């Protein structure tokens, strides 16, 4: 995923 | 603005990237755009998932702050050395600006495998800057230093099935348009909600709907503490007892099929033959939005194309494999990448509202369209917002  | 149509690339997985040019001469990079924070940095040392970094050496304007910073997010880790440089966008306007970069040289899981980006551009306010506000953030800079118009728009489009990384490279995902919005982009008409507060793009839903069933939660309860729009986010987020809420629901609607309660949390992948994925149990889950007038929102809602996402072969043999893309969270509602694929989203900084349309890149299942649709009623809408 990206997790900003 | 057909200069900018299309510069992007990527994929929720690993995020949407644009090209960027730092320094003088300008050396060539690709930029994550975040949404999700406030802060542009890049790789200027070499790192194994790195192609490229950026290397002050060479710049003749590089120019040192003499600072350090570090910066969290809710997955990566990174600090730096704070400096400023020219910037440019290449596919973007035609102009170049001297702002703040911070040049990376630890970092933890900030970093993605063919990724193929190198730097992060975080395009929220600068309340979540780092170090502290003092230090502008990129876009502010843009803005003040010269005649852009304080607006940009993103569209994000999402691949049928999984895309390797050199398939990337030739694959193309989305248009981020800057001071601007172009009609092309949408069809429909755009429906905007203001923006709560200017540090993360913050908004508050006052309704949530799965295939027209109203969860009927207090609607703080999906704004606590906040609700975000990043496209930092490969997963839409919900707070505890709102993702379960969901979760529970949508299980219903697909109870016919097995999925390892694992599924659901989303550590692992669930397999079809290729083609007979059935969507028809899947629901779809409609947010109702702030309203920029009394008493008034809107809704956008989600095919769960857009929250179940493909991921390519466990086995050397061909079924479509997805995982499930929403996720718990503790630090409220995140309306993340799958979120924003489905849709045009202008993010009016100006008029300090965000605007949905129906993206034209927006992917198809024959008997169920998403949309964006306006307008309805929904009363004490404030309430819904979260204060301590």
């Amino acid at each position: 995923e990206i997790a900003x | 603005f057909v200069e900018m149509v299309d510069n992007l690339r990527g994929k929720s997985g690993q995020g949407y990237y644009v090209e960027m040019t730092v320094g003088s001469p300008p050396q060539t990079l690709n930029i994550l755009v975040d949404t999700g924070s406030s802060n542009f940095a890049v790789g200027a040392a070499p790192h194994p998932f790195l192609h490229r970094y950026y290397q002050r050496q060479l710049s003749s304007t590089y120019r040192d702050l003499r600072k350090g910073v570090y910066v969290p997010y809710t997955q990566g880790k990174w600090e730096g050395e704070l400096g400023t440089d020219l910037v440019s966008i290449p596919h973007g306007p035609n102009v170049t600006v001297r702002a703040n970069i911070a040049a990376i040289t630890e970092s933890d899981k900030f970093f993605i495998n063919g990724s193929n980006w190198e730097g992060i551009l975080g395009l929220a306010y600068a309340e979540i800057a780092r170090p502290d506000d003092s230090l502008e953030p990129f876009f502010d800079s843009l803005v003040k230093q010269t005649h852009v118009p304080n607006l940009f728009s993103l569209q994000l489009c999402g691949a049928g099935f999984p895309l390797n990384q050199s398939e990337v490279l030739a694959s193309v995902g989305g248009s981020m348009i800057i001071g601007g919005i172009d009609h092309s982009l949408y069809t429909g008409s755009l429906w905007y909600t203001p923006i709560r507060r200017e540090w993360y793009y913050e908004v508050i839903i006052v309704r949530v709907e799965i295939n027209g069933q109203d969860l009927k939660m207090d609607c703080k309860e999906y704004n606590y503490d906040k609700s975000i729009v990043d496209s930092g986010t490969t997963n839409l987020r919900l707070p505890k007892k709102v993702f379960e809420a969901a979760v529970k629901s949508i299980k219903a609607a697909s109870s016919t099929e097995k999925f390892p309660d694992g599924f659901w949390l989303g550590e692992q992948l669930v397999c079809w033959q290729a083609g007979t994925t059935p969507w028809n149990i899947f629901p779809v889950i409609s947010l109702y939005l702030m309203g920029e007038v009394t008493n008034q929102s809107f809704r956008i809602t989600i095919l769960p194309q857009q929250y179940l996402r493909p991921v390519e072969d466990v086995a050397t043999s061909q079924d479509d494999c997805y995982k499930f893309a929403i996720s718990q969270s503790s630090t409220g509602t995140v309306m993340g990448a799958v979120i924003m694929e489905g849709f045009y989203v202008v993010f009016d900084r100006a008029r300090k509202r965000i605007g949905f349309a129906v993206s034209a890149c927006h992917v198809h299942d024959e008997f169920r369209t998403a949309a964006v649709e306006g307008p309805f009623v929904t009363l004490d809408m404030e309430d819904c917002g979260y204060n301590i």
